[PDB]
């Protein structure tokens, strides 16, 4: 059975930095803990795919090599992503009462 | 779709039929079974006996060699009369 | 007047059918299959023009020389004129010389 | 008649190799024939001049139209503007005047007017590419 | 377990590997079960279009054999005789009325009996296309990375809904090494959908990488894909084809 | 990359968005319009519109310049005069330097040309490769060469530095079975014997100065000794050298290649070399 498609929508978790360094623990601990090297295949695929299953959020093959460290993690995990279609971003862009817009599609 | 299988040269050897008139006379004579004797070692199937010339092949070597290569003894020979004449 | 009075029927186009999806396969198999095949010998054609290009006269000597044989009566006699007409045009006429 | 035998050793000798052999390592650098390896870590620029096929460093005269004189560097990777920068530099003192030059951004190339080839591969061996 | 894939072959000392997600079939949601490096020569490579579209044009024209003739005032019938005389007839001067002027006579410069498009681009410039097109999807996330081809049934709807579920785009070109083993499951459905296509590593080409919208790996396919376009760079110039024995080119 | 990045931004690369390199697809002229329409460039009436004008090199009448000039021989004999490439020993140098060739093993033809050192031409009347001096003061491999020409100072150069250069004649056959053997090998004809050199190149092999494979080996270490004297080095006692065997080794007169001998048949297919055993050939190919 397919499960119903994911929405590509995601907010960054307040407690980002909290729950990153909890997994970044659970994988590798040191001071400066966002400098952690993930040159490591295994630890990197360990850390990126906890937090792809915990956030529901994974790193695209594109960026995957320029996350070089947990501080691009961080960068990636907390600027934020939105699915709306362009109809729904037009309409809640705050259109002028003048202004109507409607899709035939 | 799937894709067809992907062409491949035909493995081994390739005979045609002598008796076939279509067949161009290029592939038939020895120098094609050489050449697939060359390339396909063993499995092409022909004697490697006939790659060396046979004995009337071998002397008709023989003759041209005496008639166009002159030994290095003779070719010294006629240096040596021409720089006589010259000087 | 030249013009059609209606539409024409719709031309539909699948675009994924076996041939266009398949379309370009094995273009590289020499690269990608040491060497074993060039991609030339993927061509389905003439047998006197498969991997070559040439223009109107090296194509009709290339033919009459391959195929010359087998072709029929009248149309040998139609390509020794093109031949005969081609090599006088070509080496005889034109802008450049 | 026939005699098989096994001294494939002078026929494997024949073969050609179809891959570039690795330079030997040398205990002295440059070569009698004045070839250096590229220096190794890689110098830290914001760009790099990856070697030929045959360890040179791609700078290659050209000439058009039998009066164009040119230089191109070419297999360049980074920052072919930061390239481009540093031979105007390295260059305007030689020739009296800033050189023109062309960054090709797409091809990865720098193109500069005039025969440069030996000063421009004298540096880029100085700066370690 | 992991599956993690190291590149083989040798990397640039200035060049880090890019890094993909290797996937699986056997699962809807088997989206990460590895990470594979991949050579930044092949998939990290300029993004030159202009190679892509050079690449491209050639495997649509290389083959094209134009079989359009028509035929010359020679080759029309009759038009032997003179219509009428030069002179008195107060009409114009003709020779034939097989003539390009006539109705019904031949074609002054039409296509010229079967015409070929035939030339070859240097096997560089298609090695390097090749990495170009493989760049490109890995830069714009079409490229997917397998362990194997293997899926669960040979249903066409599975493999449909698992690709809308994983976001894939309305077509997909599945890859693996040879034809011969390519997994029975995926061959049966495959077979039976139109923008599903497999086809054998060396099938790879530039046109149906840009034709299908995601491109599936398996990592076989990778490393096969990796030496043949990188042995491209640092091979010699050929003394013969290379089809002929070589001391070490299998 | 920031390219990479900028791809990433933009939408999916297909068969509608290719575009050929700007300057790479000049547009087409054809004769419709105003502007090359009309007389289409063609000019006005005589010859050149009509498509007419006189063959190349016709001067209208006048005697042409390509024929009121006598006839001399310039390239009479042109086809039949023998070519050999040059071999610089910059370019040797710099083989030997980039491992290419290698140093260790008798360098001839073969390794030259598997080393992609020289390209060799034998349909184009190419004899073989020429020692040429250039690079010769900066030369310092020790080498064990064959060639078919070498200069007196390229001599002097690799004799200098311990190696040793001996000249060897390749006729058209056996020039290009040994710069392409393996096309040879496949061939499948058996190994002919080398031909020896036509009697105007007779002398020249068997003359000890120019290091001939004919010349007699007891005026070689003569020849060198001039050499040396000429040129101002001590020649070194290679006799004494760890690759003294190496240095030494040199093929038969009418051996192509080194271990191989004529009449042999190389299966490259299953690695196995035939012999003939008939006496007869055996004589034949020993001749
Ligand atoms: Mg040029
Ligand atoms: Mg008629
Ligand atoms: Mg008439
Ligand atoms: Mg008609
Ligand atoms: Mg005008
Ligand atoms: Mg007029
Ligand atoms: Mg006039
Ligand atoms: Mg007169």
């Amino acid at each position: 059975v397919c499960p119903p498609l994911r929405s590509r929508a995601y907010t960054p978790p307040e407690d980002l930095q909290s729950r990153l360094e909890s997994y970044v623990k659970e994988v590798f601990l040191p001071s400066n803990w966002q400098d952690i090297s993930l040159e490591d295949s295994r630890l990197k695929f360990n850390l990126l795919a906890h937090l792809a299953d915990d956030l529901g959020h994974v790193v695209p093959n594109s960026r995957l090599h320029q996350m070089c460290r947990v501080r691009d993690v961080l960068d990636f995990y907390n600027v934020p992503i939105q699915d709306r279609s362009k109809f729904d971003e037009l309409s809640a862009s705050n259109l002028p009462p003048n202004l109507k817009i409607t899709w035939s599609y | 779709y799937r894709a067809r299988p992907p062409p491949r040269r035909r493995p081994g050897p390739r005979w045609p039929d002598p008796e076939d008139l279509l067949t161009p006379r290029w592939q038939l004579g020895p120098r094609y079974a050489a050449k697939q004797f060359a390339r396909y070692g063993a499995a092409s199937g022909v004697v490697p006996g006939s790659l060396w010339p046979s004995p009337e092949q071998l002397r008709e070597l023989e003759a041209e060699e005496r008639e166009w290569y002159p030994s290095l003894a003779t070719m010294q020979e006629s240096l040596r009369v021409k720089q006589l004449a010259e000087e | 007047i030249g013009i059609r009075l209606t539409l024409p029927p719709p031309k539909v186009v699948d675009r994924w059918n076996e041939k266009r999806a398949m379309f370009g396969v094995y273009d590289n198999i020499g690269i990608l299959g040491n060497f074993e095949k060039h991609p030339k010998e993927l061509i389905r054609g003439p047998i006197w023009l498969r991997g070559w290009k040439g223009n109107e006269l090296q194509r009709c000597i290339r033919k009459r020389k391959m195929v010359g044989s087998r072709m029929f009566a009248d149309d040998l006699h139609n390509l020794n004129k093109r031949i005969r007409y081609l090599y006088k045009h070509f080496n005889r006429h034109g802008k450049f010389r | 008649f026939v005699e098989s035998v096994d001294e494939y050793q002078f026929v494997e000798r024949l073969l050609p190799a179809t891959r570039i052999p690795d330079p030997p390592k040398h205990e002295h650098y440059p070569t009698p024939s004045g070839w250096q390896p590229p220096r190794d870590p890689p110098p830290n620029l914001p760009y790099f001049v990856r070697r030929s096929r045959m360890h040179n460093i791609p700078v290659y005269k050209d000439i058009t139209h039998g009066n164009r004189q040119m230089t191109v560097i070419r297999k360049v990777e980074g920052d072919i503007w930061a390239l481009q920068k540093d031979v105007e530099d390295f260059l305007s003192p030689l020739l009296g005047k800033t050189p023109v030059t062309q960054v090709n951004e797409v091809t990865g190339t720098l193109r500069i007017k005039g025969y440069f080839d030996q000063e421009l591969k004298a540096w880029l061996l100085e700066k370690g590419f | 377990e992991p599956v993690l894939r190291k590149v083989e072959l040798p990397v640039p000392t200035h060049r880090r590997p890019v890094q993909a997600w290797v996937e699986s079939l056997r699962g809807f949601e088997q989206e990460r079960v590895g990470l594979a490096d991949l050579h930044p020569d092949v998939f990290a490579t300029a993004p030159r279009l202009d190679i892509l579209h050079q690449v491209a044009m050639w495997q649509k024209n290389f083959k094209r054999i134009s079989y359009a003739k028509t035929k010359t005032r020679a080759e029309v019938r009759g038009g032997g005789r003179k219509p009428w005389p030069q002179k008195g007839t107060g009409r114009a001067r003709h020779g034939s009325i097989r003539s390009p002027l006539w109705r019904g006579g031949g074609v002054a410069h039409g296509p010229r009996g079967p015409t070929s498009y035939y030339y070859m681009l240097p096997m560089k410039v298609r090695a390097l296309g090749l990495k170009v097109a493989l760049t490109v999807k890995l830069a714009q996330d079409d490229l997917h990375i397998m362990d194997s081809l293997e899926l669960p049934t040979g249903d066409p709807q599975y493999l449909t809904e698992l690709a809308h579920y994983r976001r894939w785009g309305d077509s997909v070109l599945l890859v693996d090494l040879t034809h011969e083993e390519m997994p029975q499951s995926i061959v049966e459905a495959t077979s039976r959908l139109k923008t599903f296509n497999l086809i054998p590593a060396v099938g790879l080409n530039v046109h149906s990488m840009l034709k299908h919208q995601t491109l599936v790996l398996t990592l076989p396919t990778v490393a096969f894909l990796e030496d043949k376009l990188l042995w491209q760079d640092s091979r010699y110039r050929p003394l013969y084809p290379f089809s002929l024995p070589y001391s070490d080119f299998p | 990359a920031r390219a990479l990045d900028l791809l990433r931004g933009l939408p999916r690369v297909s068969l509608a968005n290719l575009k050929p390199n700007p300057g790479s697809k000049k547009p087409e002229r054809r004769p419709r319009g105003r502007r090359r329409g009309r007389k289409c460039g063609r000019g006005h009436k005589g010859e050149r519109q009509r498509g007419t004008r006189p063959r190349l090199g016709f001067e209208g009448g006048q005697t042409p310049f390509y024929i009121r000039i006598p006839k001399y021989g310039f390239n009479e004999g042109h086809s039949f005069r023998r070519q050999y490439k040059p071999l610089s020993l910059n370019r040797l140098q710099y083989l030997i330097d980039l491992g290419r060739v290698d140093p260790s093993q008798p360098i001839d033809l073969t390794q030259l040309v598997n080393g992609r050192g020289v390209t060799i031409q034998p349909l184009k009347r190419d004899y073989g490769v020429q020692l040429v001096e250039e690079g010769a003061d900066t030369f310092t491999a020790k080498v064990n060469i064959e060639v078919q020409l070498a200069s007196e100072l390229a001599i002097a150069a690799i004799e200098k530095n311990g190696g040793v250069v001996t000249t060897a004649f390749y006729d058209p056959r056996s020039l290009d079975i040994v710069c392409k053997p393996v096309p040879f090998f496949l061939r499948g004809q058996p190994i002919p014997k080398r031909m020896l050199p036509p009697e105007e190149l007779v002398p020249y092999y068997t003359d000890a100065k120019n290091r001939g494979y004919l010349a007699d080996p007891a005026k070689f270490p003569e020849a060198r000794l001039e050499l040396a004297r000429k040129y101002g080095y001590i020649l070194p006692d290679i006799t004494k050298d760890e690759l003294f065997k190496m240095l030494c080794t040199r093929k038969d007169p009418r051996q192509i290649f080194f271990g191989l001998a004529p009449g042999w048949v190389v299966n490259m297919a299953d690695k196995k070399i035939l012999k003939p055993t008939d006496e007869n050939l055996l004589k034949y190919y020993t001749s």
